[PDB]
């Protein structure tokens, strides 16, 4: 649906 | 094209490309250069 | 990630979202086939 | 939701 | 050319 | 003969230009052609 | 730092 | 304490850390908004 949360990105 | 300042292209675990803005912490599928 | 497998092409939609097109099977998907594979 | 279908691609 | 993509018409 | 019903899963629709098409909700495709003219 | 789940993860 | 202010929801993440969701502004935070109030 949406891409990963920022905090999961980093 | 170049990404605007702050932006980076990444790929998720499923292999979908997304774009991260490190200024706002926004992640989106859409290329910011198309916006 | 190395090259795409044969028949595949990377494209971007009108909103700028990247997708992948299999010209053998005529299938499109969001997922990079090299991440599967 | 879904990417463009093949006939829209070509 | 071809009709609307399935995922566009649902 | 008469036409008879669309086969199960098929729906008739019209596009934004007024062109008639046929949707198969089982296989998730669309086509211009009435499946009843294809022996379905 | 750690942040909570982002709103798109919530919904 | 009292109820959360209008618009907010308490949840617990998968690690067991409690957090607070503002559905009006679509943000999440660790701080209980009742501590402001």
């Amino acid at each position: 649906e949406a891409p990963p949360c920022y905090m999961d990105v980093i | 094209g170049p990404l605007p300042p702050g932006w980076e292209k990444r790929t998720d675990s499923n292999g979908r490309v997304y774009f991260v803005n490190h200024n706002t912490r926004i992640t989106q599928w859409e290329d910011p250069r198309s916006q």
